[PDB]
């Protein structure tokens, strides 16, 4: 099921991975690095790290503030934020798994992925 | 008079030792959960009170 | 919380009655419960009744009485820092370091900065 | 009795020496752990005399 | 209930009495002063015998 | 039977007296998780203003939140090293990109309870 | 300076020619382990399904699921293991590893033989009961691992230029395949694990991806001591199977010590030991020597119960170390000799304890 | 018989504002959690239906 809160990070329910940089190789396949919000080992999403997050196992995230995010981020938090200090807004973007591209962000009511999401 | 000043005393002395006791127990208790030694006690002391299941059982009852 | 049964204590051994909050009272029923029950002993006051009692040698000594004084002072400025207002008395504390810089220099010619302290909640 | 508690708690020290007790043992690692433990036991351990006190205060003896 | 005080309406085992309690005084007041000195160099890890110049360590004894 | 120097040991029952006895980090809140108690800003020398206050509703229904200013942000980690945050909205990046939400944590395990067959903890 | 461990255990038996038994084992011991890394967590399930009763095919299982210094680790296994002859015995099943992001499937087609030295008709008639045979296992392995990831490419590529350009690799592997403390436990049970023999390392298509294969051979030589050889034909009671077995057993380890779990039943508790006489199993000697290796480092009290429940009207024959007290048909265990005998057998020792129980 | 009704009902009213004006808002937001929770839990085991409360707390304002 899940671990308790003494298990790893307390306000964690399950355990939380970050993509901290999206650089491509030679051939243009992007390269995905992510590591756990304890942050001692690099790790790029497998298949059998990918099964886990179908189980619900592991949860992923983007900051906005990510170098190579490809899409304008800050100009878009910016104009939601006046909608309802306001630079300097940072969120955490929750990665999910779709069997049709694998890895997409549901970013502003439309589907991504993260090839096309970063540079 | 003297026989309630001695008495009370030590009662209210005992019951704030108590508190003190469970105070400064769960104080040393929050020292361990952020450094992780929580989940390594092997005492039954320990050991059968880190349930959260069995925490809101005795503290419902 | 502890304060309750820390009360039922001494209320408890100084011969004072905890079955009824009224007990002696010169009214309807209080001064019935010595027969109405068979108590070999009577009872020195009730809940609230205890406190109207026990003071009348409290009042005849004059340093029984300054204790009484100074307990009840001390008791009620619990409610100035127990009391949700922390932020009323540091915006007022700032008001009260302003008018002293103002006061003293308009009438001396030194700068009287203390900067007035006010504690935190925990 | 300062002679009869006097030999039970010896003959009681010296098992203790050759055969320390292992209960709670992550105390032995911390002092505010032990120290908590003591302060939890030594608050009933008032009360109960506080309870004693009124009970033989006013016996005939 | 010790001996050392007595309630007696007599002058004579009221003067005698004081004279006790003063000793008791004075006998508590050289031991406290042995105890506090016991109680600064233990503190402070200054456990040298000063007849005999050699120290002692807290670990064997 | 001749022997060495002599080796200055005393650790036992002796009479002998013992021995007392840069920007390069980068600094977030993630605005999600940050319930404004601005724990985080006290922690911020006041000569660098750099966490600060961002309102947009009532407090009571998680109206306000902190951010820090990476402008005037100095990276002396003040806010970070100090175990302040309790919802993991303070996180760390480091130089090379690794993002810590908190300064240690604890080692995963798995969970039982351990019975046993005839003690009082039976079944 | 002493620390305190505390353990029950539990046989119950059934009547007849029955040889099914329950065996439920709970262990509680204060001492850190010898593990260079902590916490190791491990819980481990074994359940055999017979197949079928003239093939005397059955179908294991094996799940692994360990966290180790905050590593989930999983190896999952599957088989259908059958006795062939009284020396050979095949083995077809699949399995899956995986470490942390890391995941790779495996099949194996495989036969083990196994031989004794000698097979003497005075050895078995002079001896009512041998503990010692002496003995050698052959393995016959085929693994079929799918080359998915970018690594598993490159360990085999590595490979395979490591035997072409390495003549002592047959050797070497030997260093390898027993990581760490491993390596020194093969001296300890007496057990000789011989050069390996690579009939074939080629990658073959697969539907998925291609597909290294290996085809390899092995041997190794028990001195007697090895349970695996000296006792080939108790280790698999398929033909006893007439119900599904399953053991389930689990562990924490970390600085502060070890909790231990295992409960579960399977035929082959009780053997026949001579006059109309039953008897328990003598206990494996592997894992009391492979033991000893970590139970030598902490000075302990032992605070050990055995209850032994036997069937209606069986009524033990002898016993020793005696049982402390008796319950009508349960028997138990506790104390005295018993819990010397616990401190000589969880330090290493092999002593034997023998319960003869008749109708 | 009447003017002391009021003496207690009027002081009963007053001291409860101390639950609601001391800085043990969380604590009742906490408290209230396990009630529910406790409620549901002992429903749950009583009676084969299962009703939850969702006991409520007030804000500091
Ligand atoms: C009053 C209600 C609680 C209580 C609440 C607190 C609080 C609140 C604090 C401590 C803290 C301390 N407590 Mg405590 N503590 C109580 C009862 C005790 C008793 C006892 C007499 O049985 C002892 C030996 C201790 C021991 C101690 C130390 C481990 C520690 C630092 C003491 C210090 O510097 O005091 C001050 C030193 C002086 C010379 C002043 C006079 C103190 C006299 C000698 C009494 C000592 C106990 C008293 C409660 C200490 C705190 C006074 C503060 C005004 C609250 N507590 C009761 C049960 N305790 C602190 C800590 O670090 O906790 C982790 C802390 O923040
Ligand atoms: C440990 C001592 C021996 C050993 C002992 C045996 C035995 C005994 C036999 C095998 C046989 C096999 N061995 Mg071998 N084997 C060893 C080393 C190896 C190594 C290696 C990594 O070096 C490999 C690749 C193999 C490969 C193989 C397979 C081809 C085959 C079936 C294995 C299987 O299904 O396991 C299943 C996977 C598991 C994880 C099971 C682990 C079980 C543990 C060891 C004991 C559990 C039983 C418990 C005590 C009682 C449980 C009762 C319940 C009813 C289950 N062996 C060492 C040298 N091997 C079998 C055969 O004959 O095939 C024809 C067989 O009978
Ligand atoms: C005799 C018991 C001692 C005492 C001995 C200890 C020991 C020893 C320890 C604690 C420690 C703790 N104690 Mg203390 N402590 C005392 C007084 C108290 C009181 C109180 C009633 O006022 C309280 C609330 C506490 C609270 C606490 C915490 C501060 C701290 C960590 C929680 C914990 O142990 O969870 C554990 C709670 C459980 C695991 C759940 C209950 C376990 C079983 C059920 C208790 C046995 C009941 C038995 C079945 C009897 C039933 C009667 C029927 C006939 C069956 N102490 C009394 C005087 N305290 C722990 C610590 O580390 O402190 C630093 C610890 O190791
Ligand atoms: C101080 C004395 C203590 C004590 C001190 C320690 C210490 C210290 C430690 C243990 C460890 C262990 N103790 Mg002990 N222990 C005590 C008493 C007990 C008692 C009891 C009271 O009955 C029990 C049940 C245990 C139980 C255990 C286990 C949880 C654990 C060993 C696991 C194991 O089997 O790995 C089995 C291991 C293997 C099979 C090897 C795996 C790796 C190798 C490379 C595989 C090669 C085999 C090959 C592949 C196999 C076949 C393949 C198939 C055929 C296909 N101890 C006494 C009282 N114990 C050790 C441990 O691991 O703790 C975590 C440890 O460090
Ligand atoms: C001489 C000391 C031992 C002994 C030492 C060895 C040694 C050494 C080896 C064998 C080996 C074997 N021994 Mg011899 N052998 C003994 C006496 C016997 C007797 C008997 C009737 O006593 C029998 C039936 C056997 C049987 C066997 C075969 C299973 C095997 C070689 C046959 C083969 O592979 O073709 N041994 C005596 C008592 N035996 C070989 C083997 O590989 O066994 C597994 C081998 O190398
Ligand atoms: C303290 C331990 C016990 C003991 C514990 C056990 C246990 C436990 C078991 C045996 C078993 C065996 N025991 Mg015993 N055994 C003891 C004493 C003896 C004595 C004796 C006269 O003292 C003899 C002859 C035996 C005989 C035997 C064998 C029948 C058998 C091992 C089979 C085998 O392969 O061996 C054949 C011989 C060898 C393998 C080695 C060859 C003999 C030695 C190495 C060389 C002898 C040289 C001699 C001096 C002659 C002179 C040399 C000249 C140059 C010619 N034991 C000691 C006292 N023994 C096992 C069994 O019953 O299985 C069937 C077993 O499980
Ligand atoms: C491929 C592996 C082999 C195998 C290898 C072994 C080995 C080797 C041993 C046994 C042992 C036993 N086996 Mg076998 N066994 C297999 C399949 C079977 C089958 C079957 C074919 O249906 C049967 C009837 C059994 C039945 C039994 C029992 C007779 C006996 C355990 C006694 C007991 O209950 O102890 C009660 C105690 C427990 C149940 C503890 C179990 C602890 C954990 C779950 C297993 C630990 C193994 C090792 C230390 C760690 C795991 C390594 C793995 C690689 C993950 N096994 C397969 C074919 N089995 C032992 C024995 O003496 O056999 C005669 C023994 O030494
Ligand atoms: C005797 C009790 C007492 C006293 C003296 C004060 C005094 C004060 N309060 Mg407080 N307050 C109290 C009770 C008290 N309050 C209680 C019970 C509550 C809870 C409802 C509050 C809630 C509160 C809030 C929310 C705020 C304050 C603020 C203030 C300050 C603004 C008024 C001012 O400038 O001068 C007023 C005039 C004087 C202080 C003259 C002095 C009066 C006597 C001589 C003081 C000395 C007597 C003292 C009790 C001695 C102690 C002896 C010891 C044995 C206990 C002032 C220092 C405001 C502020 O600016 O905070 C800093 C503020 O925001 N009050
Ligand atoms: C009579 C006063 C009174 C009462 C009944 C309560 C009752 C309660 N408090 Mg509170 N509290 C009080 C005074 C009181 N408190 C004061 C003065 C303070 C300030 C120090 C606090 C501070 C406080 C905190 C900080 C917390 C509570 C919590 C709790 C609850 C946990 C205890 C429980 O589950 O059952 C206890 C047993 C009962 C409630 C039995 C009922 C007792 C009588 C019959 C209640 C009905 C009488 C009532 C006065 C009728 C009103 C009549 C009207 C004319 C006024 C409980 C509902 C905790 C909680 O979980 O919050 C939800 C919590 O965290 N207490
Ligand atoms: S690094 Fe220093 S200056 Fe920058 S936000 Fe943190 S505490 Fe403030
Ligand atoms: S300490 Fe955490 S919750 Fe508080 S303001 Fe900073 S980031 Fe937000």
């Amino acid at each position: 099921a899940v671990s308790g809160p003494w298990s790893g990070n307390a306000v964690h329910k399950a355990e939380k991975y970050f993509i901290t940089s999206a650089k491509r190789d030679r051939d243009g396949k992007l390269q995905i690095e992510l590591v756990p919000a304890s942050g001692r080992r690099k790790l790029s999403p497998t298949p059998e790290m990918i099964r886990r997050l179908i189980d619900g196992e592991i949860e992923i995230y983007i900051l906005t503030t990510q170098p190579d995010i490809a899409i304008d981020m800050n100009k878009e938090i910016i104009d939601m934020e006046n909608r309802y200090g306001v630079k300097w807004t940072m969120r955490e973007i929750p990665v999910f798994y779709h069997e049709g591209k694998g890895l997409c962000v549901e970013l502003h009511n439309k589907i991504y992925t993260l090839d096309q999401f970063f540079k | 008079v003297v026989t309630n000043l001695i008495v009370f005393n030590h009662i209210i002395c005992g019951v704030l030792y108590v508190f003190a006791g469970v105070y400064h127990g769960g104080q040393y208790l929050l020292k361990i959960q952020l450094n992780g030694m929580y989940n390594q006690i092997k005492s039954i002391w320990i050991t059968k009170g880190r349930d959260q299941e069995v925490q809101v059982k005795i503290l419902g009852t | 919380w502890g304060i309750k049964g820390l009360s039922a204590v001494c209320w408890y051994i100084d011969g004072a009655w905890i079955a009824s909050m009224m007990y002696g009272v010169p009214a309807a029923d209080a001064k019935a419960w010595d027969s109405i029950a068979h108590l070999h002993h009577h009872y020195t006051s009730g809940i609230f009744y205890y406190f109207w009692t026990e003071t009348v040698t409290i009042f005849s000594s004059s340093h029984l009485s300054t204790i009484l004084m100074i307990g009840h002072l001390v008791w009620f400025i619990s409610f100035a820092v127990w009391f949700e207002d922390r932020g009323s008395r540091l915006e007022g504390a700032d008001i009260q370091t302003r008018t002293i810089r103002w006061l003293g220099k308009k009438f001396l010619n030194r700068d009287v900065n203390f900067r007035f302290p006010v504690l935190t909640i925990s | 009795m300062s002679f009869v508690f006097a030999v039970i708690f010896f003959a009681l020290g010296i098992y203790w020496w050759n055969n320390p007790p292992n209960a709670a043992i992550h105390l032995n690692d911390d002092m505010k752990a032990a120290f908590s433990v003591h302060l939890t036991a030594i608050g009933y351990i008032n009360i109960a005399l506080g309870c004693i006190a009124f009970v033989a205060f006013q016996q005939p003896s | 209930s010790l001996g050392i005080d007595t309630y007696s309406t007599k002058t004579a085992d009221l003067e005698a009495a004081g004279a006790r309690l003063l000793g008791w005084a004075a006998f508590h007041f050289l031991v406290g002063s042995v105890l506090i000195f016991g109680g600064w160099r233990h503190w402070t890890h200054n456990l040298t015998n000063p007849f005999t110049g050699r120290c002692g360590n807290f670990r064997d004894f | 039977k001749p022997r060495l120097a002599s080796l200055g040991v005393t650790l036992g029952r002796s009479g002998v007296r013992q021995e007392s006895a840069k920007a390069k980090k980068h600094y977030f809140i993630i605005e999600n998780l940050c319930v404004g108690c601005g724990l985080c800003l006290d922690k911020c020398p006041p000569k660098v203003n750099a966490i600060g206050y961002k309102f947009y509703g009532d407090v009571q229904e998680g109206g306000f939140r902190c951010y820090i200013d990476q402008a005037a942000c100095i990276s002396c980690s003040a806010c970070f090293s100090g175990d302040e945050c309790p919802s993991g909205a303070l996180i760390e990046v480091l130089p090379d990109g690794e993002v810590l939400d908190f300064s240690y944590t604890p080692p995963e395990r798995l969970d039982f309870d351990l019975r046993f067959l005839h003690r009082f903890h039976r079944e | 300076d002493v620390t305190t461990a505390h353990s029950d255990y539990e046989i119950v038996l059934e009547g007849g020619s029955s040889s099914w038994g329950k065996v439920k084992a709970r262990a509680k011991v204060n001492a850190p382990p010898a593990s260079p890394l902590l916490p190791a967590d491990c819980d481990v399930k074994l359940n055999v399904k017979p197949l079928d009763p003239a093939k005397g095919f059955v179908r294991i299982s094996a799940v692994f699921e360990s966290i180790v210094d905050s590593t989930k680790n999983k190896l999952t296994i599957e088989a259908d293991i059958a006795n062939e002859t009284k020396e050979r015995r095949i083995s077809v099943g699949e399995g899956m590893v995986s470490v942390g992001d890391f995941s790779h499937t495996f099949s194996f087609e495989g036969s083990v033989v196994n031989l004794f030295y000698y097979r003497s008709d005075a050895v078995r008639r002079n001896v009512p009961n041998p503990i010692y045979m002496q003995g050698r296992q052959f393995h016959d392995i085929l693994m079929k691992v799918p080359l998915d990831n970018n690594d598993l490419i490159d360990t085999w590529e590595g490979t395979v230029k490591a035997i072409g350009s390495t003549g002592a690799f047959n050797d070497w592997i030997r260093d390898f395949w027993f990581i760490g403390p491993a390596f020194t436990a093969l001296n300890e049970g007496g057990q000789r694990i011989s050069r390996i023999e690579v009939n074939g390392l080629n990658t073959e298509s697969g539907p998925k991806g291609p597909v290294g294969v290996s085809r390899w051979r092995f041997s190794h030589g028990g001195s007697g001591m090895v349970d695996s050889i000296s006792r080939w034909a108790e280790l698999f009671p398929s033909d006893k199977l007439n119900r599904p077995a399953q053991v389930e057993a689990g562990f924490r380890s970390d600085s502060q010590g070890i909790e231990v779990k295992v409960d579960g039943e399977f035929p082959g508790v009780s053997v026949d030991a001579g006059g109309g006489l039953r008897r328990i199993l003598n206990h494996p000697l592997i894992p009391l020597v492979h033991h000893g290796m970590v139970g030598k480092f902490n000075n302990f009290n032992v605070d050990a119960q055995l209850k032994v429940v036997l069937p209606k009207g069986y009524k033990i024959r002898y016993a020793a170390p005696q049982y402390r007290s008796q319950n009508l048909e349960e028997y138990r265990w506790s104390g005295g000799a018993y819990a010397r005998w616990v401190e000589h057998v969880c330090k290493g020792g092999v002593g034997q304890f023998e319960i003869l129980y008749a109708q």
